[PDB]
């Protein structure tokens, strides 16, 4: 879909769509497209563990698109970074 | 092009925990039993079947996230933790010490580079 330049451009729902796009490419024959989407994910989230949020989720949260958004929302807020768009 | 042979080794609930050390993780005995005597057109073909069998083994699949199980289900190697990556190499690799499973091990890209560079 459309890749926005920052988290502030994404509503939580739109971020979830990006996560399901990544899930679809996980099952594609190659990782060519997947890897670009993952680079984008790492770049806009700014979380130090990057792709681990998707592939190695912490046991204290759910391993699902909703859990990933929630973890990102709490981490960004905790580090004083702008959150998801409210639209 | 050849057949898969070997017995593999028993593994616990933390199979790939040491994939980043020494020679990495061994082919699980249960997986070896599924692949033994089967014929493969190529190594890549063997590798896809290998990961697919891992996704079908309840004891092994429970050790991976949903996203990683989907990758293995279509025969792709699971992604490693960010810290074990090496440039564009971001998923576990099979290292070889026709397809002898007792000579094949699962390693992270980082550890795999070192093995071949004498480290
Ligand atoms: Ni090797």
């Amino acid at each position: 879909m459309e890749l926005k330049n920052s988290i502030s451009d994404y509503t939580e729902a739109e971020f979830v769509q990006l996560l399901k796009e990544i899930e679809k490419e996980n099952v594609a024959a190659t990782d060519d497209v997947l890897d670009v989407l993952l680079e984008h994910f790492v770049k806009i989230t700014e979380h130090p563990d990057g792709t681990d949020l998707i592939y190695y989720p912490s046991d204290n949260r759910d391993d699902s698109p909703e859990g990933i958004v929630k973890e990102i929302k709490e981490w960004r807020a905790a580090n004083g970074k702008p959150g998801f768009k409210q639209g | 092009p050849g057949k898969a042979t070997g017995k593999g080794k028993p593994v616990n609930n933390k199979w790939l925990n040491n994939a980043g050390k020494d020679l990495g993780s061994p082919v699980p005995d249960r997986i070896a039993n599924k692949l033994r005597d089967k014929e493969f057109k190529s190594f890549d073909d063997f590798r896809k079947k290998f990961w697919e069998e891992v996704s079908k083994d309840p004891e092994l699949s429970k050790q991976f996230s949903r996203n990683n199980n989907d990758r293995m289900k279509v025969g792709k190697a699971p992604k490693t933790r960010t810290q074990d990556v090496s440039g564009k190499r971001t998923s576990f690799e099979l290292h070889e010490e026709v397809y002898d499973m007792d000579n094949i091990s699962v390693v992270t890209p980082k550890r795999h580079i070192d093995i071949h560079r004498g480290k």
